């Protein structure tokens, strides 16, 4: 067996039972057994750092200011799906604002 | 890498 | 008494269960004040030479730039230890920028 390794843009499930969008590259996640993630929730409360995850049936929201490093290999992580490229960009773009990263 | 831990989530931290 | 509010670049002391840690504040004042939260990276005095470490030069520590975390600074009793030099902030950002993008 070969374990699932999160790649940038993947939607994963991690326990502590929460979904997250993986923002960091595959080379990194695989080398360090960690990734930068943003947490996902069921109900959008209207905050400006929310980014809607548009499902073919229903929708969800990624909370972009809530970036967190998580040990995927350790907390266990499974793949639900992948986010749309524009979903990935907007999340980063909002992070880029809260930081100013250059 | 060694994963840094803040213990129990606090306030508006959702995790 | 009016409380100290973290700002971009501040080095802070924060408390968790169970330990106290320095961290560098990446988010701007407006955000940190409004939300009682901030984005930051954890510091240690132990420099092992990891790719994402950034040297913090004090009198006579390393910031882990891949270790970004949202913390409720208000609730964790964050106090101000000092401030990073603009070049050091620029650098932490530059590395975070790598793990992610723009």
């Amino acid at each position: 067996v070969s374990r699932y390794v999160p790649d940038m843009g993947d939607l994963i499930w991690v326990d502590f039972h929460r979904p997250a969008v993986v923002l960091s590259p595959f080379m990194y996640n695989n080398k360090t057994g960690m990734c930068l993630c943003v947490p996902c929730t069921t109900q959008s409360k209207g905050y400006p750092f929310e980014v809607v995850l548009s499902g073919q049936e229903r929708d969800g929201v990624a909370l972009a200011d809530q970036v967190k490093s998580i040990a995927w290999r350790a907390r266990g992580a499974t793949k639900k799906g992948t986010v749309a490229p524009e979903e990935l960009q907007l999340i980063k773009a909002k992070i880029n604002v809260l930081i100013g990263l250059s | 890498h060694e994963n840094i831990d803040w213990g129990e989530p606090k306030d508006k931290e959702v995790w």
